[PDB]
């Protein structure tokens, strides 16, 4: 019975909540659990340190940041361990190889680790420093753990946003690539790169609170393995975070996307749901469309309209109330008329649909930030996930 | 902090595109679109649909399905095309997709910049891009596959 | 070569833009022609409150989670300081740990040409000498300033020197030039609070010269160097005065002056963990065979001691426990007043012209301590400042 | 942190004690005591004053010099013994001294009270203390000496 527990900025935001986390830890270990820790920095200490760095020093290098993050975690691993102490449990804090817990875990020590480059294979390709949730779901991996719990103040995964959909349901489960899906447009509750790596070694992760005793939201199973009877829609999701902008009139030759995407990628605009359709015979132009933050917006005109100026395209044009809903299910994957239907419910609430995009079983689309709530109330009871 | 992965490369020419060419931008015209090819009971992928022109209020929807269906699902949608809407319908089935497949790749936007220049090294042209913080796809002529594969394979120093 | 050790406290790393500033500090003495070693503090008040989170968290914190825990909050200063660094075009290496920095892996990286950030370095000791506690970051600049034999190891704060009195209080106080190890950790045992007590006996111990300096401007401060035996007698003088009102003063009265019975006290109140100090006892009465013991300990501790020392009042033999928390302390320090006589006189007479009556009284071979009225310790500073024409 | 280091001990028995007895505590009686010492150039050590007792008002001063300016000073007082209505002025010259030294001893008290312990289980007898953050200092038996700074060492692990 191997447990491993990652705790998040809020969960341990004081020196109370890390006495009730402490107990709360020990209460599992006595269940007959093995038990392995790991905590984010104490509630915001993260951001506080990344605005540090950025104004001791611009664009901070790699090595001193980990450094700095590090000691920002090691903090609340510090204070988790004394807490744990106090209550009677035996603690074994790790800076760090798998055996060296198993060794410990054997001694019947409660083992908190701070951190370790956590790759799944040799070949795979890594990029940024690993977090806390991802070490959390590697220590899981490589100690073969037989669930890892990812606490936070949000207590399970939901079908839709409740405040909005007031028959928004917390989901008991779903798989990898569906939270992988539904990460991928909307709010993160984990990090995304952390879920993959739990797909990748299938390890069973647990969204739930540390401020009850809710048993969570289940992420476990690959979307192949579930048969096509029992395939469902598990949610739906908004956002109204990012700004759209077009290029127009790309000419569809080999290098021009590439002359797009290296002016943004040097500017460090943080790009996403690029979509470009197919280019018109008579003028052999394109459009290309993509999403980045409102912040990085403005930046993002600016360079691309010097290239405009240069004569590569026609127009650049600029959209920062723009919105997007998505549908995520494995049930959409071999099941014709789930796009009608989804295309159907915000015609009945006449919202208008600016732009598609797609992965097998999601659908995205773009629409004014004002026809949000009527879009994913109309989605979610069309499709009736709670009700 | 901002981690991704990229774990891999796949490829498939299995599919037809069809486009749907220059659709009135108001509500209610992509579901006459679908729920046509649903009562066919046409199982698709793919849609993508770009922002309609200032000048005509008009797009395009493109959508991919099993290359044997691609045919009727043209000659479905050729029905009802003019009649109170389009302008013609397009089928190509000698499309290929390429996919890098991973995890957290908008906080690293250089990927989406090398996978488009990877592919221009190697000379291959990009007909419709999708992408998302987990798949970053395109599609190509099925000929050009290996060459794609090849090129993102090394750009990214993955290896298959 | 000319090895420079720099420490900055927390005042000094206090914010981004402070950091940013030292940074430049730190490269403009490289620049000068130094190697250069550096040591942080944890930002600002990290320390205090990562120390009230432990003692809320747990209210024995063990030593292990503790020591994590501190490091934990320096290391985000040398992190920063670190950057702030290489954006001025230094090249930082970072160490950590006692031996990892080995000072032959820091001498490497000096030679080299790095700027070295360290932490957690308390020495190489393969010095006769019982440590206790854990050693801070004054403690491993002056062991690392010891271990490479540093030309001096600068210590940075808000604090631009060390004064002969409080210059708040009294007017014609002035800052130091100079001073021996021994001096200075007279006045540091009396209220100067300057420099951690074992980084500066360290200091004397491997006869590292410390600058006691500050961060916000480019005033050279106070050397701390040489030992007070090497002095010589003609040039030898009176360095300072140093007040204190943050303690209590606690009597037993009528103590049996046999084996045994300062243990019965000391013992009771190191459990307790009452920080005392200033523990003084006269000649016992003969006629009873009785003594006196009295100490002083922080003003927060004295109901706790107090509480102790009444019990054993009962269950014992003693005849009463006073208590007192509105007594201060005054002194004089200076290796000037070894073999001088006259010196105990005229501080003795400079309180009495000042109507000011010492209540009790203690020393060292170059330190006269003694204790009065709170209330009368402005008067006193001046009155021996004046007496004995410090600064000027 | 609170840290702290005892870096060894220290032996004497180079000093004479003298004890004034019920000196009054008001302003101005312990400048009698020490100018009188000094117009005769004798130079001193150890002062120590503890608070005077509430039933009479006095207290004592014992302070300690070289063996050889002892009775010297012991016999300078005597002039000051019947104006200053002192009960007596004691002498010795067979005073040793024993120190533990080192540095930031306030913050363990353990110390402290480990330092009398060690006395106390080798039977000497402590009479007079004197202690500060870098010096625990007592007077005993001069015979004391030997036993004394051993049991320190044990004790403390120095040497
Ligand atoms: N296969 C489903 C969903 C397609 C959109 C997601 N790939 C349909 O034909 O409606
Ligand atoms: N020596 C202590 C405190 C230094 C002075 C205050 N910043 C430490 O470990 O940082
Ligand atoms: N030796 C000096 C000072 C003694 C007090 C400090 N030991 C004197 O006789 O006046
Ligand atoms: C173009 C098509 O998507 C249209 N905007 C609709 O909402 O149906
Ligand atoms: C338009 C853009 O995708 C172009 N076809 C390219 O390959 O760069
Ligand atoms: C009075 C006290 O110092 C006693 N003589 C002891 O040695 O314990
Ligand atoms: C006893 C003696 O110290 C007296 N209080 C004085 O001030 O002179």
């Amino acid at each position: 019975a191997l447990v491993v527990q990652k705790y998040g900025g809020s969960s341990l935001e004081s020196a109370e909540r890390i006495r009730n986390v402490a107990e709360r830890i020990v209460a599992t270990k006595k269940a007959g659990n093995d038990v392995v820790v790991v905590c984010s920095a104490m509630g915001d200490t993260t951001d506080e340190l990344l605005e540090l760095a950025a104004a001791v020093n611009p664009v901070p290098p790699a090595r001193e940041m980990d450094m700095l993050l590090t000691a920002g975690e090691r903090i609340s691993n510090a204070l988790v361990a004394m807490a744990i102490e106090s209550l009677g449990a035996e603690a074994q804090s790790f800076t760090v190889t798998p055996g060296r817990v198993r060794e410990a875990l054997d001694e019947g020590k409660i083992c908190i680790v701070a951190g370790f480059v956590n790759k799944e294979t040799r070949d795979v390709t890594t990029l940024g420093r690993g977090g806390s949730d991802t070490t959390a779901v590697a220590l899981a991996a490589a100690l073969n753990a037989d669930v890892c719990e990812i606490y936070s103040d949000v207590d399970g995964v939901y079908t839709a946003d409740p405040r909005i959909v007031p028959n928004a349901q917390k989901l008991e489960k779903l798989s990898f690539e569906e939270m992988l899906e539904l990460a991928a447009v909307g709010s993160k509750i984990l990090v995304l790169r952390s879920v993959e790596y739990a797909r990748a070694f299938n390890v069973p992760l647990r969204v739930r609170s540390s401020y009850s005793n809710d048993p969570g939201t289940l992420i476990a199973g690959s979307m192949e393995d579930i048969p096509v009877e029992e395939a469902v829609l598990t949610g739906v999701a908004t956002d109204k975070s990012e700004a759209k902008v077009t290029v127009l009139g790309i000419s569809d030759k080999p290098g021009e996307a590439a002359k797009v995407f290296r002016a943004l990628a040097d500017a460090e605009i943080n790009i996403d749901m690029v979509l470009q359709n197919v280019s018109s015979v008579e003028d052999g132009t394109t459009d290309i469309t993509f999403t980045c933050p409102r912040s990085d917006g403005r930046r993002a005109m600016e360079i691309l309209k010097k290239l405009q100026v240069q004569g590569n395209w026609t127009n650049v044009l600029y959209d920062d109330q723009v919105g997007k809903v998505s549908l995520v299910g494995a049930g959409m994957k071999s099941h014709p008329g789930v796009t009608a239907e989804f295309m159907e419910a915000l015609r009945d609430v006449n919202v208008n649909i600016e732009l598609i995009s797609t992965s097998e079983i999601r659908i995205s689309v773009l629409i004014r930030e004002d026809d949000l709530d009527a879009a994913a109330r109309a989605l979610h009871e069309q499709f009736q996930l709670g009700g | 902090m901002e981690e991704a992965v990229l774990t891999g490369v796949a490829t498939d020419k299995s599919e037809a595109k069809v486009t749907v060419l220059g659709i009135s931008d108001k509500p209610g015209e992509a579901a006459k679109v679908f729920r046509a090819l649903a009562d066919a009971e046409i199982n698709i992928d793919m849609v993508l649909q770009n922002v309609s022109s200032v000048e005509d209020g008009t797009t395009d929807i493109t959508f991919t399905c099993p290359r044997s269906d691609g045919r009727r699902a043209m000659e479905i949608l050729k029905k009802l095309q003019v009649q109170g809407n389009w302008t013609n319908v397009l089928y190509d089935d000698q499309v290929g997709k390429v996919s890098l497949v991973g995890a957290g790749m908008k906080s690293h936007p250089g990927v989406t910049a090398e996978f488009m220049e990877a592919l221009r090294d190697v000379n291959v042209n990009i007909e419709l891009i999708s992408t998302s913080e987990i798949r970053i796809s395109v599609l190509i002529r099925e000929d050009d596959l290996d060459a794609a594969a090849r090129a993102l394979h090394e750009q990214f120093q993955l290896g298959g």
